């Protein structure tokens, strides 16, 4: 009952979706941890640096991923289109919640045919809305379901780094300030470093690899 | 049985008749960034005074087609138009290649075109949505 | 060659309280021909709705049929769910403006009860504009109608005599029918294409009624 | 055993001819719960016992109109017997649209004849799985057909389909000689269609809620009889 | 079945399957080769037939694909004359019909090699199981000789050959080649070659040759253009052939 | 489960691609270094044989445009369909911007295209991976490379084909980033004559070429020569 | 193969083998009532244009507290539409941009920008500009976070905003009595006093509120 | 259901608006629900503008079963939705009623 | 009404509207209603999916042959509708302002001064400040013949008040 | 409109419908062909008369005989409505047929059927029906023998075909379009439907 999405397992399970899980559970891991004012996200010898996992969408709303790259880079690609396709349509910027709906139901559409394979790719994407201040983020499955987290964790080691964000968030006392989010996220990363912080009115910082929090943690 | 195009002018018009091509936020108009061709200002009311060729040059060969599956039908019955069609749809349902501009070989040999060239064939003749992905989806109508 | 043509003849759609009246000629004209003297202009709809599609004769027909037949697949649909007045407008606007760039070459009149029981008339623009209206002539001589009307129904321009407005009367539905008579007797009178008959349906909350009556044959 | 090899689609014979995926869908009408239909000359009348999932649950519809001179009973798939009645009855308005004729009975038959044929010999479909009951009267009088999803359409005096629709067949065999002469008294015609449904039952009796029951004739436009209307009737 | 899966797929060692079966059918076919010369190419091949009623005169399996290009082949006849059928309409259509002239030796071979490769491709039909060796002259390029294989990979050479004899021939070929061979020579060491290759009946019959060489006006068919170009193939008759064996 | 390349195995992996990527360890080592002042690519011609025309066998280096080259490994049947469609790509970019092609925008294109035969079931991957040197005045001289799954990565040196894990690791050990473009190039012959499995790194055997000062030069065999006998091997 | 067998098997001179033709004339159900963007007929010819051609006072201002608008569709219980052209196609074209809010507003859970819905009708006139469609309504409303917002739509497919819009032929009287009076500070009772002057100097009111448009007669 | 105390309770939506006295409750593969949703709301609000009538609940899931028969003969769908919806409204036909 | 000038520091445009294509690039236009502003914001939506893409501005030069290259494919379809547009950027690259109009047609010229007089007063080595003049003069004699400002600059782009 | 049909008259009577055609088709001015039969016989119980385009009678014609060869496997009012149909379709398509056609015959009822329709689709039923040029002349001499449907019993069927056949001699002396030649059939409920051909006006 394996080797097709039409085909639903004897108890219900459509094993092909899984298997994409299972896909997005060996790409290497991404982090995000929304604050109250903030949104945080993280993640050979001759490589060239000058030519980051995170990625913009649209000045308001960033995406991050795990998973199969060249998925992800075609589904960022897709939800760029559609950023700029709603703001032309209609004059407001996209809300998070409209680019999430959309990449999931990309991802669904790659769903819906034997013919073609799903995207192995788990997308986090953090943003504020035009002219608003709650921070949000979702994640995005292979399926095509979303859902909206205070943090969360995909890929390699996202059960350890979950587990621990699990106790070290609290629901009614989340971190009130960019460096306690930053904080608590390279905290997280280090039980397994890149950060980028998103902030009210279009304004993300890729965090200049600021060793001060990893040197203070590793003092901690 | 014809041999010059009849039906050549669309009868309803509607912002919603192009499908593949519409707009996610209201799915009821065009999406003009993904149409690439020089936004809403190709909107669909000016599909007016056409050149009177066109509508019959880009419909010729269907046209001729249909005529030859006519004839077939009656002389040689139904059975006739009826395996040549499907031969047909069998080569152009297989042949998917979404690099290559070229007709099929085999194509050519069903249409009796191995030994005809057409200006169609001489002048076979983008930042959005030309894609290899965007044929996939056309072709599996994702 | 011209996909339209002037069928002639006439229509008048009365609200009354618990009653609507739609009145039409019955004769059928082209050029100076009569073409037939009873044609029914008028149509029982069914759900108590009475419609004329005055204007072009084959784009009326096409229209009421096409209406008829989307009565059926509400009843089909809605388990036959009696179609209220005002979805039966909106849906003669939405068959109207399906046409808006080719439109039924018609002005036509619906006349029922809405779900208050209240006489109800609507009359639609060939392209489907509509309002809720007490009374409404249409066709060829409809300016020779509806003043008499509007000065017989209503009492407009009138004042009570010496008192330099006399009160507006409700009107039994045998008299309004007496006054439909007495208006369209003057405009086949005075204009030459009112018909040689009135055929006139009458919608109660008991359903519709047709009267025919006779008008001169000339 | 074998048939499990040549059973997979409509498309292959087995080595012996059997084309079991046909035989699946015509065992796939022993799944419904029994209707019976009959008819006189002059009436026609269909007697179904329709069916709830739980006791929290209404009865489902087991008869339609497909106008007022002809309509149908359905057993079996409800998807299937959702398309065909809305094919069934997409047909009787186009060919009052078009002709303003009262589409012929046996003709919108052999319509669904010809929809339900097609299913069996092309590969990507499956057969419809359903079997209906047509009963109409028109200018040739009163008519009942039922169709197989096989393709099969026979037009018949009485007739039962669904479970246990063995039971009421073998009594309508028996009395077909009574019936058929019932012209002009349909409520003696419908309390006979109400007996042969008795048989077949069980477990079960007949009531105003799972008892549905319709008539058509020359007097009369397509009816149907369900919850205290049939009261007469039980 | 808006889809259909690609025919050919990668083993879990990396090759295609498909074509590795399809140069396996070339290595059956039977031998054809060619050669270079300094002034000229030699396309040669055997004319196997089933019978001897059988009309050899039909069994062209040397075409011209242009008046300075020819093309032979071993393996499935029927997928070579659909190719040459297919390059013929292509150098009219992509190349003579945009620039006037004919497509040098080797572009024609380049598009050769994209239709035969996109059967590797579709999901509906297998590769073509047939190599050819395709000779010609450019303007420019002068002389060439190229070895199309079923992937659509293809590859200049001096002096080749494919089918059965391919491999004996190669060694022939490499021992007896030379940069300074005239075309006489060049056709000598082809008929030699095939000579050696051939299985039963050797005779001007059961072979056929073509070259590229100088143009010849007396196949042009008309006069009077002196800029004008005969066609550089050639076929040689059986008559020549056999007055070539007579050597 | 590796039948076909549109199906997840249960570990989550795709099978078909794994086997596309390892139809590359059998095509015949290609080597890029970018040096301060210029870029050198080089590759095995593994293919060879003395009836085949070297000098006329441009078959691992190709230029896509300007100030652009791919080198090949893998079917060059795929290849060059690969390498006609990127070539038009920088042209259409040319004629619409007026201005060269970006190189990361044409691997970035490039890369699509190869994953998007990974993603319909009618389609294999191409069973090649190019190495990009170009240059552009945004980010200068740059170099990547491309598997048949479509991913890409910049570096400073690479080498694809059979013996990319001994290359690499040569190069890890001699690669130093201010080295000069006439430093790279002995570097490059270096690596592939220990690399190579010939018993001598013959100069038919080698293809080469450069992009340095803005000017490209694919090698003929007399100057490939001639740096190889300057090289001493 | 059979379903290409009976397209080769009295149905073509009428056109019922026209898929929208049978849904127009409602024989393949009520299709033709189950689209959103209603399909509208065009005549078959080579200058459809051609064959089509051969066939009031209102203001508003921003203020304090909401706008003022003094025929006005009730689009939505937040927006308000002033018919102005064709009546048909206003009727028309505004309930179907009602019926698109109340699909925007289903599916996003906010009410529409004022912005957006002004975008959406424009884009829709656009698309079917230069072929009827005379057309000249003035979208107002109130968005928590827009607050009081107001664009003008044209047939021409204009799209414009401002402080004041006056139209309709004493629209230079109204607005040369508003400008001699207006404001942003003035008070609600004030604001409409302004108004109810100005449409006077012209000759409804509409206050529009964040819990919606009210009707002051 | 939550899979971990991160996820936020207050976006898990199993309860929709279809219309304004028809809501529905999903549950399975959220996907499949959300197609439906949409299509029952597409349907709810173009019954509303062609009849001038928020639709009865009896033919707003007649029209939601209709979409989930689209995996054969009405093919759409590769398969059958994974999702049961749970249909509660009132109308001036029947009252309230649960589908 | 459109205006621009080429100064030695800014490019400087004024009309009687204007879409920022980039935070370096800026557009102006004008023609028909709706035709026009639908071209200009199709134009702004492609700049700002390329500049999102690359995370890189267009460069000036390649923003006005895209608009030309737009305008020219717009018109093929259609009846030519009239539009004009200057396009005023600062090359961060050359480091040096660049003025570009476009014609209904997509005829595109590089342009020191354009408008849709200045011969007797403009100078190649003027400061903005001269230009700003410059820009007062040719609009007081506009007013004896019978607006909005923009500068565009090293530091991006700036309204200005003294119209 | 190149090849025409002059004119169709028609007229009910107390047991049935008569009606008239002259036999004649027109190009332009010139009588070109003779014995174009312009009354269709369309099984036993009606005649479909056609005039306009001779071309388009004949396509009018085939589609009345595919008719009545699929309902093998008719009231005169099916004919009718499907002819109606037809038209009007035509006419939408902007491909009119440039036809006027009356249906004449009598329902299994026992009615009498009388219906006009043209290229336009415009259709009426009267006592007494004619086409073109005799709509003008014919009409007014049928409308003194049965001027109203009161008239219909009174009017024998001798009377009826008398006044047709005076009806066709005035349209002989004023139309320029008439042939000397005429068609005649009579749809009668108890005698059924006779053809006589090749009538002469005399």
């Amino acid at each position: 009952y394996d080797r097709a999405l039409s085909i639903f397992s004897p108890d219900g399970h459509i094993f092909q979706v899984e298997y994409a899980l299972e896909a997005v559970k060996r790409g290497t891991c991404a982090v995000g941890v929304k604050g109250k004012n903030c949104v945080v996200l993280g993640c050979l010898k001759l490589q060239d640096t000058r030519i980051s996992k995170v990625s913009k969408i649209d000045s308001h709303v960033v995406l991050s991923f795990s998973g199969l790259n060249a998925d992800s880079r075609i589904l960022i690609e897709k939800a760029r289109v559609e950023a700029q396709s709603h703001r032309l349509t209609l004059e407001d910027p996209v809300t998070v919640e409209y680019l999430t709906r959309y990449v999931a139901g990309v991802q669904q559409r790659y769903t819906q045919s034997g013919g073609v394979r799903p995207f192995g790719v788990s997308t986090l994407i953090a943003g504020f809305d035009p002219r608003d201040d709650e921070p949000k983020l979702y994640q995005t499955e292979p399926s095509g379901i979303y859902s909206s987290w205070s943090a969360q964790t995909i890929g390699r080691n996202s059960k350890t780094v979950r587990e621990f964000l699990e106790k070290n968030y609290d629901r009614k006392e989340p971190p009130a300030t960019v460096e306690e989010c930053v904080k608590l996220t390279v905290r997280s990363l280090l039980e397994v470093i890149e950060i980028t912080v998103v902030k009210p009115d279009s304004d993300i910082v890729a965090l200049s690899s600021e060793e001060i929090n990893q040197y203070v943690t590793q003092i901690e | 049985m014809n041999i010059v195009p009849q039906d050549t002018f669309k009868s309803q018009v509607s912002t919603d008749q192009d499908k593949s091509v519409l707009s996610s936020a209201v799915p009821s108009l065009p999406d003009t960034l993904r149409q690439q061709e020089g936004g809403a200002v190709p909107l669909s009311t000016q599909l007016n005074d056409r050149h009177p060729l066109e509508s019959t040059l880009k419909n010729w060969e269907t046209t001729q087609r249909q005529r030859q599956m006519e004839q077939y039908r009656q002389i040689f019955g139904i059975a006739e138009p009826m395996k040549r069609t499907m031969e047909m749809e069998i080569v152009n349902r297989t042949d998917f290649n979404p690099l290559s501009t070229n007709g099929s070989i085999h194509r050519d040999i069903l249409l009796n075109k191995e030994c005809s060239i057409d200006w169609e064939d001489v002048y076979p003749g983008t930042m959005v949505g030309d894609d290899v992905h965007s044929k996939i989806e056309k072709q599996l109508g994702i | 060659f011209n996909p339209y043509g002037d069928n002639g003849g006439t229509i008048l759609g009365i609200a009354g309280e618990d009653f609507a009246v739609l009145a039409g000629d019955t004769r059928n004209i082209t050029d100076y021909s009569i073409n037939s003297r009873y044609e029914p202009k008028v149509f029982d709809c069914g759900d108590n709705i009475v419609m004329s599609a005055n204007g072009f004769a084959a784009d009326g027909d096409a229209l009421v049929k096409r209406f008829k037949n989307s009565v059926k697949w509400y009843h089909f649909d809605h388990n036959d769910k009696k179609l209220s007045i005002n979805s039966a407008a909106r849906n003669i606007q939405h068959l109207l403006y399906g046409k808006r760039f080719f439109p039924y070459y018609v002005h036509t009149i619906i006349a029922g009860l809405d779900e208050d029981g209240k006489g109800a008339v609507y009359s639609f623009d060939p392209v489907g504009s509509y309002e809720r209206e007490q009374c409404r002539a249409g066709g060829a001589a409809a300016s020779l109608i509806m003043p008499f009307l509007d000065n017989q129904v209503n009492f407009k321009n009138q004042y009570e005599p010496g008192t330099n407005k006399k009160p507006l009367k409700y009107l039994s539905v045998e008299e309004v029918i007496k006054l439909v008579r007495d208006s369209f007797t003057s405009a086949t009178e005075r204009h030459i294409q009112v018909g040689d008959g009135l055929e006139i349906l009458i919608v109660t909350k008991d359903g519709v009624r047709k009267e025919f009556y006779e008008l001169k044959r000339d | 055993m074998f048939r499990n090899n040549y059973d997979g689609d409509t498309v292959t014979f087995s080595p012996t001819g059997r084309l079991f995926q046909v035989e699946y869908a015509l065992e796939a009408i022993k799944q419904g719960s029994v209707t019976v239909g009959l008819r006189s000359n002059t009436h026609a009348v269909l007697v179904a016992l329709k069916r709830n999932a739980d006791e929290l649950s209404s009865y489902q519809k087991k008869i339609i109109k497909c106008d007022e001179h002809m309509g149908l009973s359905l057993a079996g798939l409800a998807p299937d017997a959702r398309v065909l009645s809305n094919y069934l009855r997409q047909q009787c308005n186009y060919s009052s649209l078009v002709f303003n004729r009262k589409l012929a009975v046996e003709r919108a038959g052999h319509l669904l004849c010809d929809k339900a044929q097609k299913n069996t010999q092309s590969y990507g479909g499956r057969p419809y799985g359903v079997g209906l009951l047509i009963i109409g009267y028109d200018k040739s009088g009163a008519h009942l057909l039922e169709f197989q999803p096989s393709g099969n359409v026979t037009e018949l005096y009485g007739t039962a389909i669904g479970a246990r629709s063995q039971g009421a067949k073998t009594y309508l065999e028996r009395t077909l000689d009574t019936f058929i002469k019932i012209d002009g008294n349909p409520d003696e015609l419908i309390k006979a269609g109400v007996e042969a449904i008795s048989q077949s039952l069980r477990d079960e009796s007949l009531t105003v809620d799972n008892l549905s029951i319709a008539i058509v004739g020359k007097d009369t436009p397509f009816t149907i009889y369900d919850g205290e209307a049939v009261a007469k009737y039980i | 079945d808006r889809y259909s899966f690609s025919l050919t797929t990668f083993s879990p060692s990396g090759k295609l399957g498909q074509i590795d079966y399809a140069l396996t059918a070339v290595k059956q076919g039977v031998t054809s080769l060619g050669i270079k010369a300094t002034n000229g190419v030699v396309i040669a091949t055997e004319k196997k037939s089933s019978s001897p009623l059988a009309m050899s005169e039909t069994l062209s399996k040397v075409s011209l694909l242009t008046p300075d290009i020819g093309a032979v082949y071993s393996g499935m006849g029927p997928d070579y004359r659909v190719l040459v059928d297919k390059s013929r309409k292509v150098a009219h259509t992509s190349y003579k019909r945009i620039y006037g002239e004919y497509p040098p030796t080797k572009l024609l071979v380049s598009e050769v090699a994209k239709i035969m490769q996109e059967a590797t491709q579709s999901g509906g039909v297998r590769p073509f199981g047939v190599s050819l060796l395709i000779a010609g002259h450019d303007e420019f390029n002068g002389f060439s000789l190229y070895q199309v294989d079923p992937s659509g990979s293809y590859f200049p050479w001096k002096a080749t050959a494919i089918g059965k004899g391919s491999v004996a021939a190669k060694t022939f070929l490499e021992k007896r080649w030379n940069d300074e061979l005239e075309l006489e020579d060049a056709i000598h060491i082809a008929l030699l070659t095939l000579k050696e290759s051939v299985e039963g009946e050797f005779n001007g019959d059961t072979i056929e040759l073509a070259i590229i060489g100088d143009e010849n006006p007396d196949l042009l068919g008309y006069t009077g253009i002196p800029t004008d170009k005969g066609p550089r193939f050639r076929k040689l008759t059986s008559q020549e052939i056999n007055d070539r064996l007579e050597a | 489960y590796d039948s076909r390349t549109t199906i997840f195995s249960p570990e989550g992996r795709l099978y078909q691609v794994e086997y596309a990527l390892e139809s590359i360890s059998h095509a015949g080592t290609a080597i890029g270094i970018m040096a301060s002042d210029g870029i050198v690519l080089a590759a095995e011609r593994k293919v060879t044989s003395t009836l085949l025309e070297q000098d006329t066998s441009t078959e691992k280096l190709y230029k896509l445009n300007d100030k652009i080259a791919v080198a090949v490994a893998g079917l060059t049947a795929d290849a060059e369909i690969l390498i006609n469609t990127a070539r038009i790509h920088a042209q259409n970019y040319l004629k619409t911007y007026n201005e060269d092609i970006p190189v990361e925008i044409l691997v970035r294109r490039l890369s699509d295209i190869k994953q998007g035969y990974t993603q319909h079931g009618g389609l294999r991957p191409f069973g090649v991976s190019f190495i990009y040197a170009g240059y552009d005045d945004r980010y200068g001289y740059q170099l990547y490379t491309s598997n048949p799954s479509g991913n890409y990565t910049g570096w400073k040196a690479i080498s694809v084909g059979a013996n990319t894990s001994a290359a690499q690791t040569l190069l890890q050990m001699d690669y130093k980033d201010d080295m000069k473009v006439d430093d790279a190039i002995e570097l490059a012959l270096k690596t592939l004559s220990k690399t190579t499995d010939s018993s001598a790194l013959t100069y038919d055997r080698l293809e080469f070429a450069t992009i340095r000062k803005v000017y490209q030069k694919i090698f003929k065999p007399q100057e490939i020569k001639d740096i190889l006998v300057k090289t001493g091997i | 193969m059979q379903a290409i067998a009976d397209s080769f098997s009295l149905v073509k001179e009428l056109q019922y083998d026209n898929e929208q033709n049978l849904e127009s004339d409602f024989v393949t159900g009520a299709s033709q009532f189950q689209r959103l963007a209603p399909s509208l007929t065009v005549p078959p010819i080579a200058s459809p244009q051609q064959f089509l051609r051969a066939h009031t006072t209102t203001l508003a201002f921003r203020f304090q507290g909401g706008i003022i608008v003094a025929k006005v569709i009730e689009i939505n219980p937040f927006l308000l539409g002033t018919m102005a052209g064709g009546a048909a196609d206003c009727q028309f074209w505004e309930t179907w941009l009602g019926s698109q809010c109340r699909l925007h507003e289903l599916r996003e859970k906010e009410r529409i920008s004022v912005a957006a819905a002004s975008k959406i009708l424009s884009n829709l006139v656009y698309q079917y500009k230069g072929a009827g469609l005379s057309m000249g309504t003035m979208i107002c409303g109130y968005t928590r976070k827009e607050g009081p917002t107001i664009y003008y739509v044209d047939s021409d497919g204009t799209r414009l905003k401002g402080d004041i819009f006056c139209v309709g032929s004493g629209q230079t009287f109204a607005y040369g009595v508003l400008d001699s009076n207006y404001k942003w500070d003035l008070s609600v009772e004030d604001a409409l006093y302004l108004g109810k002057r100005s449409i006077l100097a012209a000759a409804n009111l509409y206050h529009v509120t964040e819990d919606g448009w009210i009707y002051h007669g | 259901r939550a899979t971990s105390p991160l996820l936020e309770s207050d976006s898990i939506e199993k309860i929709v608006e279809i219309d304004r006295h028809i809501g529905c409750a999903m549950s399975g593969l959220t996907a499949d629900a959300r197609s439906m949703i949409e299509h029952a709301r597409t349907a709810a609000v173009t019954h509303n503008l062609y009849y001038d009538e928020d639709i009865n609940v009896e033919s707003l899931t007649q029209s939601v079963c209709d979409l989930a028969l689209r995996f054969g003969e009405g093919r759409l769908m590769s398969r059958p939705f994974g999702v049961a919806l749970l249909i509660a409204g009132h109308d001036a036909d029947d009252g309230y009623q649960l589908f | 009404i459109i205006l621009g000038i080429r100064v030695q520091d800014s490019v400087i445009l004024a009309s009687s509207k204007t879409r920022q294509l980039s935070p370096h690039t800026l557009m102006s236009f004008a023609g028909e209603a709706g035709d026009t502003v639908q071209f200009a914001e199709y134009i702004q939506a492609n700049i700002q999916l390329y500049s999102i893409r690359e995370d890189y501005e267009l460069s000036p030069q390649a923003v006005s042959s895209f608009v030309r290259q737009e305008l020219a494919k717009s018109i093929r379809s259609r009846r030519p509708y009239q539009v004009n547009v200057l396009i005023g950027g600062y090359d961060k690259k050359k480091n040096k302002p660049e003025l570009y109009q476009i014609d209904y047609l997509g005829t595109k010229v590089e342009l020191p001064y354009g408008a849709h007089l200045l011969d007797h007063h403009y100078r190649p080595d003027m400061t903005t400040e001269e230009g700003l003049d410059l820009l007062k003069l040719c609009v007081q004699e506009l007013e004896k013949r019978m607006v909005i400002v923009k500068i565009v600059d090293k530091d991006g782009i700036r309204q200005v008040d003294d119209f | 409109p190149i090849v025409t049909g002059t004119s169709v008259i028609s007229m009910k009577y107390d047991n049935g419908v008569i009606i008239a055609a002259d036999n004649l088709g027109s190009y332009g001015s010139l009588l070109r062909f003779n014995g174009v039969e312009r009354l269709i016989p369309v099984g036993d119980n009606t005649v479909v008369g056609i005039s306009g385009d001779i071309s388009d009678m004949q396509h009018i014609e085939r589609l009345l005989k595919d008719l009545v060869t699929e309902n093998a496997y008719l009231e005169p009012s099916y004919i009718f409505e499907y002819l109606a149909t037809v038209m009007y379709q035509r006419r939408s398509k902007m491909n009119p047929l440039w036809n006027a056609i009356i249906v004449a015959g009598v329902q299994s009822n026992g009615d009498q059927f009388l219906r006009y329709v043209n290229l336009l689709g415009v259709t009426y039923s009267s006592p007494t029906l004619a086409t073109g040029f005799g709509a003008h002349m014919a009409n007014p001499l049928l409308r003194k023998v049965v001027d109203r449907e009161s008239d219909i019993p009174k009017t024998t069927v001798q009377v009826a075909e008398e006044a047709i056949v005076n009806a066709m001699r005035v349209l002989y002396y004023r139309d320029a379009r008439s042939s000397r030649n005429f068609s005649l059939a009579i749809i009668d409920k108890n005698t059924g439907l006779t053809f006589k051909k090749n009538l002469q006006v005399e």
